[PDB]
């Protein structure tokens, strides 16, 4: 470990430099709270029908990674079913990813992915949140995941505000109210388990500010 | 095998029918043709009827493809560009006997006018597409009697509803002059299918509704 | 050679006849064409002996691999594809004249209502598939006299027994019209294959089962 | 750890030493204004319909990134349409090339870039500008974007003289003022005008450049 | 379909008729057959459209590329060489009946004299080109009856107006032989479409100012 | 990082500074071109195009490959679009990007220095155009003057106090041989693009017909 | 299309007529088919008028391409074998009808004789050379008859006038005979072209010097 | 980076000043090669192409690998072109950027000085051209004589001091040998010439009996 | 056309016919087939002149090659085997047309008997290799003639004089009864190629040899 502790090393600093993102398990799905300024470039995005994305870190790196998961997930549902890409095959495939990275290219890529995937429609499933980090580990976690900027204030104002199946107004206050522990500036989003087929849908301007 | 489309005020409605022929015979009753390709777009293709499924199939993935990479759909000229290097990419096949040539109608978001915003494209062999300013158009073996029907019935359109029975009349025509094209099968219950597309995205069209609008010109026709 | 496939409530039958020709001349009497390819579907295919049990093999060998790569198995939908791309991928080849159509029988342990939750899905030369809607299906050369018993039949068809029943008889009409496929042999003791999937699985039906059945179509029309 | 942070320092400098280019948004569109002796080797140039681009650094490497966004831009507007193409795409696709330059290759790109794009003839959106730079680091600058030489200077002087809405004369010379705090022609000027009906970018020059600064 | 384009002074015009047939069928009333390539060249092509639709955007792709990778727009011989290579490339696909013969009408703006600075390029089969001294040049189906048109017309034209007229008349008497140019529609006002280049550009001609020239030649006749 | 790239750079600057010095001009006529060389079969100057020269100091081997690039270059560009295609800026470029990856990617860096020269076609008139590109992708547009190879800062310094706008030939030439005289026909080699000529400028001025001049 | 080549004291000519035909259609009436290569040579293709334009400037790119990169021309037997490679290399072409059979004409600046300085090569389609040692060549569908009027009028040949009057006359001939060939249009004052080549190089020769040739021989015909 | 350009220039210097001495100089009937040569079996002369000749020192299977490629470039071009199109100056040439790139590129720079020559075509009129290629790819156009290997400066002092234009056959033989022995017998030398009298292929060996009575 | 080829004690001689044809017309009256390849071959190319001719070329080429990089020239055998594989690689193109089979004349400088060491070499299309042990050999449309002309003849041959005068002879009476074959041309002083071999290598026959041994024939039967 004369080049692992380093090459290691690089990445943590960089996820340590970056902002932070919070992604939970509500009632109607899973909802995703960002910190991101920009108008244009998002931290937040649909993988699949019922499967999210969500990253921090060095925005070129998990970009392209994002197209990647797209592209892995695409090609999957073409050769066999969309019902059969599952939230679990996207992490796997993060975790083989990032590991080769961090092993073979000139630099650790500077990133921590979440990967959430919500229930089938009229389908009873808890959702299902993973947590894939710039070594390839791969965390699963039942409740929710903190990724970037200063976790552990997060992590630890949501352990006390989390509850099982909070409403879209009450964990979208609990989220917002974790990120300042740990409309504009903020990107939020959510996996719509009522939605028939594609359950990834933007909650922005008007409509982010009437309900808080 | 016959596929219709036309433009109604603040949208576009596109049917096909259920049969299908080997030769003479009959090989195929419940047939789909239409398929809803993505939130504003559906594609009806005409022969090689088994693989109808399987062309909007890899074009549905396409688009949705697109979107998801960029974040944003691709323009209804992209949409069609798509369409054409897809169907350009079989004209290899196309010379033994495997012929698909696609109808595609779709509505645009960002089209000026929103009543005017219905689209309707064809395809020819070559992969060449053509943007319909008549209204109406129609691809298959009875193409011709349903473009002719239409022909005579499209000043009756004036919303959804009377586009679809338009469409419908349109395709019952077809079968009428056409052996290849099934009518509605009123003993079996199987009716052609439907999509309507307007500002509030692509919709499948009820079998129920295909169906009492079916009943309403045959069954009157008849003795009934 | 005839393979037919109907729907009864609660499942699925498919059978398949035992005759394989070269011309006119009968080169096979034992010939199986139907295979359980995984625990809820199984297959036919109007043709020879190998090219019926290396194209269930291989298609078997698929639907399990990708059982035990994702822990799952696929979707009905995703086995329809899976095999659609496998008769796809043998068109260069069905030019020449080595064609091979496939029929699908299955149960989608996933379905809403468990009564209708047998599957038919038939293939076309170009690889171009179609789930039945009608509750019956043959395949081969005396397709269209099976399918023309079965629609005079399928009323009579309540349940697993008289579905059976329909799907031998089926068999026998053609046979009793088309010589390429192979009646009931009572002297040798050879009668068609069949195969029956409900929310149990897919089971072999034994032999002794479909040669009762036989036995009564014959008795009932002499 | 410590070699990525030459890296950073080799670029830096090499920017430093170049000629300041400034990109700001105005009533009609967006102007790009920069200190250019040379006659024939532009800094500044179209990309597609609506999207311009503007660099500062060593030339023949920003000349090679103008190229290959012409290329990228060309070849997704053939597959896709001209509409598909947006200056978010070019940003980011820049974004990506320059990291990979700044991992993978020997020296790494003395290079800044600026992608900037204008609302479509008849349209109505705020122009867009964004800054990418030797590493792959991407922003989103809502006003105006200083690249080259010495930015605090020139980007402090536009950041108390920026008026949002100002006339084409107006942004000019708050532009070539905001220039000479980090000291017809030595200027290469052009415009991406919002209301052309297909190809905004067009260049400012000599009598027509001269009437603008009078 | 016929596309016709001539000299006159100040500048080139080129139009083209609206008709397309599947045979004996008209399959279509409205088809665009010219089209502004960039600011000095306009493109018309004869053959298949499918060949056609893409001949056009991608040549005008071609152009602007060059202007921007390079600063300055390419010279007009350039411009007829980069066309000449398309249509060579096609080649192997015109053998099987994907023929498309383009018809370039330019104005180069680097010409000594501005009065006689339009200019017309032909393309055969072989992608080979030529540069029209004799003041007009058509292609399509309906090319002999346009070209025989304006051999007695083109005395007659003295400037954008009446080269305007007399490439309407001349695709009017390729209508008038060949069923397979469109004449003009009165009932759907549907018109041949047309491109006008000279010093300021090329602009394409309003439907109106087409409309009146046909009705004028129209009234002409009758 | 650094004192390897400065160590490449050393070589490269020692290797030019070892070789005889050529001078570019713009003149009335069009370029002249000056060498020292005492050779009679190898060249440092040579004609690229119709209407582009090129010169060049350093290792013979290394830019003759570049002299021999730069033909394979033009004559491709001419034959794929149109003669009046090809531009000096062109050229410049491409040898700008061609030593840049070379110095670099390669092992051993080319002890080069590049002149391409560009004069206006037959009939018009446009300022002459020089460029000068280094061994590491460097490329500087030059109005008057261009001096590589060997000690450069005198023959430059003569030249500046000496050069003057559309000089005649033979004064061009006298200032030039002075000018070669400050930092050291058998030992000469001469050239011009003769803007006057129809299509091909270039001409080499030699023997009996130089004695004359000089 | 006839294009002719001779040989006078001191150099030679190449003449060539203007038509180009589609069939029996003239599709042409001014196209220049004989084209100065290099200093010293000069080429003329007959055939298809396409595969005639593209031909004459990729060699001349080839003659000067060498000159730039080893400082001295080629041999006028390199000038040779590259012309017959250029050839060869579309025999394929050939054997669809792209058939393209060029005429050579030069002055060897490097021969003993400077009286006998001019060449005249012929190729075929192969891509066979052969120098022509009888003083005059022809090639195109009026060869013949342009090689058979030369062969009476060759003695007249003393220098450069007479002997671009006897290639006028013989392409004169070749009209005269052949529909494919264009003949002086004194109407319309198109002329052939061609192209002399002595110590001194290859110079175009002017139109007026043709016309007063041609009209010079229609006079003593009537 | 330089130290390391600088150690392979002297291994490769080094590798030339052990070999053996070669000379070549213009005369009369065209040029003439003298290299000291114990060995019968390999040469350290040959021809390039009608004109062309070629004179090496060095370590052998590499200036051999050399002249292998040089023939196979000159033959090559006189197929894709015409024999007269071949020149001394375009093999000097590609020597000189082929010796280049083994210097920079390969893991051992040639240990090999070359001469390539060139005299006149039958019944032309021009003066014989001669090149040293070295080990770098710098390449020299000399026109009176090359002297290559071994300790060049004895055998060019020597040379130089006794030169004279369009000598005898028999006179700038013993010019050489003479030269030769000052940097150092039939049984002992390969000698060659590139005689401008014949009509295509110049080069010409002299070799026992012949070169013995020359010799004198 | 026909190229002969015999033995004479201490030598070989080859001699060839200027004659080509296009068809029945003649397109050439200079051609020479008969090439000295090295300083003890020769070869003589009957078939499409464009790989004849480019053939001599790139057969001496090899042989040089050979014998620069290797020192010393190749075997008679080697040459062979060199010519032989030539052949065989164009073997393809021999079944369109381009035909060309070589006939081969050398002095083996390594046989023990320098009267006997005249070597004469036929292929065939496949690339297949004969030596003559008869002593005299033809290729060609004239071929037949000019064998039966040499064995009526071949006794007469006693030295290089005598042989060259008996293949003149061969070629007189092949061009007497083949069209294809030139006869001597008198009237333009056009005669047969030859080449001598022995001990001191290979030499173009003077053409006034060769004339006045025609002129002797022509008598002869006068």
């Amino acid at each position: 470990e004369q080049a692992m502790r380093e090459r290691s090393e690089l990445a943590r600093k960089g996820i340590a430099r970056a902002k932070s993102v919070v992604a939970l398990a509500y009632a109607g799905g899973v909802l995703f709270v960002a910190e991101n300024p920009s108008r244009s470039l998002q931290k937040i995005s649909e993988l699949y029908d019922r499967v999210g994305f969500a990253a921090a870190g060095k925005f070129n790196e998990f970009d392209n990674l994002r197209r990647g998961g797209i592209q892995f997930a695409d090609t999957r549902g073409y050769a066999y079913d969309r019902r059969d890409v599952t939230g679990r095959q996207l992490a796997n495939v993060y975790a083989q990813t990032l590991g080769t990275i961090f092993t073979e290219q000139a630099k650790p890529y500077e990133v921590e992915l979440c990967v959430a995937e919500v229930a089938h429609y009229g389908e009873t499933k808890r959702p299902e949140l993973y947590r894939i980090t710039y070594d390839g580990s791969i965390a699963d976690e039942p409740h929710f995941v903190v990724m970037g900027g200063t976790t552990e204030p997060i992590a630890n104002a949501l352990k006390e505000s989390y509850a099982e199946n909070a409403s879209l107004t009450d964990a979208l206050r609990i989220a917002v109210a974790a990120l300042r522990a740990g409309v504009a500036s903020l990107e939020v989003a959510v996996l719509d388990a009522n939605r028939p087929r594609r359950a990834f849908r933007r909650i922005t301007g008007s409509a982010l500010q009437a309900l808080l | 095998t016959t596929i219709v489309a036309l433009k109604y005020p603040g949208g576009v409605v596109m049917a096909g029918d259920r049969r299908s022929t080997q030769g003479n015979m009959i090989s195929g009753r419940d047939v789909r043709k239409v398929y809803i390709t993505d939130d504003y777009t559906a594609t009806g293709i005409a022969g090689t009827a088994a693989v109808a499924v399987e062309f909007a199939r890899l074009y549905a993935v396409e688009l949705e493809h697109y979107e998801k990479l960029e974040g944003v759909p691709l323009t209804f000229a992209g949409k069609i560009n798509r369409l054409a290097i897809m169907v350009r990419g079989n004209l290899a096949a196309a010379m033994q006997g495997l012929l698909a040539l696609p109808l595609l109608a779709g509505y645009d978001i960002h089209a000026s006018d929103p009543q005017s915003a219905g689209r309707i494209v064809s395809f020819d062999a070559a992969g060449g597409w053509n943007i319909e300013e008549e209204g109406y158009q129609a691809v298959g073996s009875g193409s011709l009697f349903a473009k002719s029907s239409m022909k005579k019935l499209y000043s009756q359109v004036t919303d959804g509803d009377s586009g679809l029975r338009v469409a419908v009349e349109a395709l019952y025509d077809a079968a009428d002059d056409d052996s290849a094209t099934g009518g509605p099968d009123l003993v079996r219950g199987i009716f052609p299918t439907a999509v309507i597309i307007d500002a509030d995205g692509a919709v499948d069209v009820p079998e129920s509704r295909i169906a009492e609008l079916a009943r309403a010109i045959i069954e009157s026709r008849s003795g009934a």
